């Protein structure tokens, strides 16, 4: 908690405003992470496997989002910590069961330490951050993010290879994890698709 | 009397309303049953059929999957070339033959 | 596959219309019903005849709405034929 | 499906011929002929049908006892099929097995004499008689004691 509520604070110097919630949001990534580790264990599934290095993905992260993001008020630095903290813990989950667990935890967790009543839907279905609409990596609306990804797709289709398939609420937020995937430097990441699932379209 | 047998336009009304059904159920076959077991095959059969009747679709009762989708010259044309009796084996042909997309 | 997402995509495939009537039973919608009827023939084959721990996923869905697709347009239009012809 | 094609082709004959022998005379009944054969041929199927609606349920009322026999007739060849996973030399495949069901009905043509039961019977004991010559007297006992 300490070391990573000095990371904060090495961060927070693109928002000095918020220089008082610094230590807060070091607490809280750290008690999410104690809780993650506790629930889903290697005896549920063999990749449930969490380390200081995803707290300092989450860092790398909240960080990569607010330098590429318009001003954050409070409540759009919360919802990019939740943001972060689906991507690097959650998306690992498999089963509903254990999503819906780490999202009530996800609020246990920001309720614990972030007392506010400005959030709305924390799931990850709700909140999309996305640099491709907007000029910086912004919470987008969803029938925006929809849109855009039809008249793209329409392209992709009569240029690459010829694919019909379905937009639905799926596809959206999955290809949303795959763009922070591919943005950042080191970028390396593994689907487990099942089958025709499309994960290699 | 052949203005008496006229009677089959006021049939196709009713014969239209569970072409529906009837190709659900010729889409489930050509998908899934390629792989199944003539027992499995019927009791898939009967648990579509039920669902089917569950819902508010009409098919039809007398329902053959091979006289429904095979043509009697394919039908004649495939046994010449030597199909088995079974048939299990003229579904399975069916299969191969009519869906190749 | 979420349900959800097997039914968005079901709505997206039969968005050609070559059916029509009623819903007897109360969305109340033709298409509906029909995707409800697949989705649920699908979660039944892969319960009854598939072993396995739940590794597979829907495939044969997507074949099986095309499938159903292509028949109906086909019968539809012999069925139009068909009727052409003893009417004239 | 015959008489369904054949309906079809009829049916495009008369209308073909209807656009040019409509000024003649003397074919009034000649085309009454026609189309009374065909009014029969068409009446044919109504009865094929009428009987059909007959026909269907007894079929599916038959098909019970016959697979009452059919599943002991599979659990038969279940266990020589395990005869042959256990040695070589006792394979055994479906065209046997299936001879050796036809044969009960020869013999009783020739005996000329509840039936599902007494063919089901004669079945086993058609079976025993067969396929104990290819067995070694230890598992001849083994099948014996099994299909009893």
């Amino acid at each position: 908690s300490q070391i990573y509520e000095i990371y904060y604070k090495a961060i927070f110097k693109l928002v000095p405003e918020f220089r008082s919630y610094t230590e807060p949001f070091a607490r809280a990534s750290v008690h999410l992470y104690n809780e993650c580790k506790a629930r889903y264990s290697t005896g549920l599934q063999s990749h449930y496997l969490f380390s200081p290095r995803e707290l300092t993905r989450l860092v790398r992260g909240v960080y990569t989002a607010i330098n590429t993001g318009p001003r954050q008020t409070l409540r759009s630095l919360i919802r990019l910590w939740a943001y972060e903290a689906w991507r690097i813990f959650a998306d690992r989950l498999v089963g509903v069961k254990e999503k819906n667990s780490f999202e009530q935890l996800l609020y246990e967790t920001v309720d614990k330490y972030l007392p506010n009543q400005d959030l709305g839907n924390i799931s990850s279905t709700s909140l999309l951050f996305s640099g491709l609409l907007s000029l910086d990596f912004k919470e987008v609306n969803k029938t925006d993010l929809v849109n855009f990804i039809e008249e793209r797709f329409k392209t992709f289709c009569d240029e690459e290879l010829e694919v019909p398939m379905v937009i639905h609420e799926s596809m959206v937020d999955h290809i949303l994890r795959i763009d922070r995937a591919l943005k950042q430097v080191q970028g390396h990441m593994m689907l487990i698709g099942a089958s025709r699932t499309g994960k290699t379209i | 009397e052949k203005e008496r047998w006229l009677n089959t336009t006021k049939q196709f009304s009713k014969t239209s309303q569970e072409l529906i059904g009837n190709c659900i159920i010729s889409s489930i076959y050509e998908t899934y049953f390629g792989h199944l077991n003539e027992r499995e095959r019927a009791d898939m059969l009967v648990i579509l059929k039920r669902l089917l009747g569950k819902f508010a679709v009409k098919y039809d009762v007398n329902y053959r999957f091979i006289d429904y989708l095979v043509t009697l010259d394919e039908k004649m044309k495939w046994l010449e070339c030597g199909l088995d009796k079974n048939d299990y084996f003229l579904e399975n042909m069916s299969i191969v033959m009519n869906s190749q997309d | 596959w979420d349900t959800k997402t097997m039914s968005q995509v079901a709505n997206n495939m039969v968005d050609v219309i070559p059916m029509e009537f009623t819903d007897f039973i109360v969305i109340q919608t033709i298409r509906d019903a029909v995707v409800n009827i697949l989705i649920h023939f699908d979660r039944n084959f892969y319960q009854k005849m598939k072993v396995g721990v739940n590794p597979r996923s829907p495939g044969y869905f997507i074949d099986g709405l095309r499938a159903l697709v292509k028949l109906v347009t086909a019968k539809y239009q012999d069925l139009q034929e068909n009727q052409r012809f003893v009417n004239v | 499906t015959e008489y369904k094609l054949k309906l079809k082709n009829l049916e495009k004959r008369l209308l073909e011929e209807l656009n040019n022998s409509q000024g003649n005379m003397l074919e009034n009944d000649e085309l009454m002929v026609t189309l009374n054969n065909l009014k029969k041929e068409a009446m044919n199927i109504e009865k094929k049908l009428s009987e059909s609606e007959e026909f269907f349920p007894q079929f599916d009322n038959l098909v019970e006892e016959y697979s009452i026999i059919g599943k002991h007739s599979v659990k038969i060849f279940s266990m020589l099929e395990k005869f042959g996973q256990f040695h070589w030399f006792y394979g055994i495949s479906i065209g046997q097995f299936l001879s050796c069901f036809k044969r009960v009905f020869i013999k009783k043509s020739r005996e000329t004499r509840t039936r599902v039961d007494e063919i089901l019977w004669l079945l086993y004991q058609e079976v025993y008689c067969q396929f104990s010559t290819a067995l070694d007297k230890k598992f001849k006992m083994i099948m014996a004691m099994t299909m009893f």
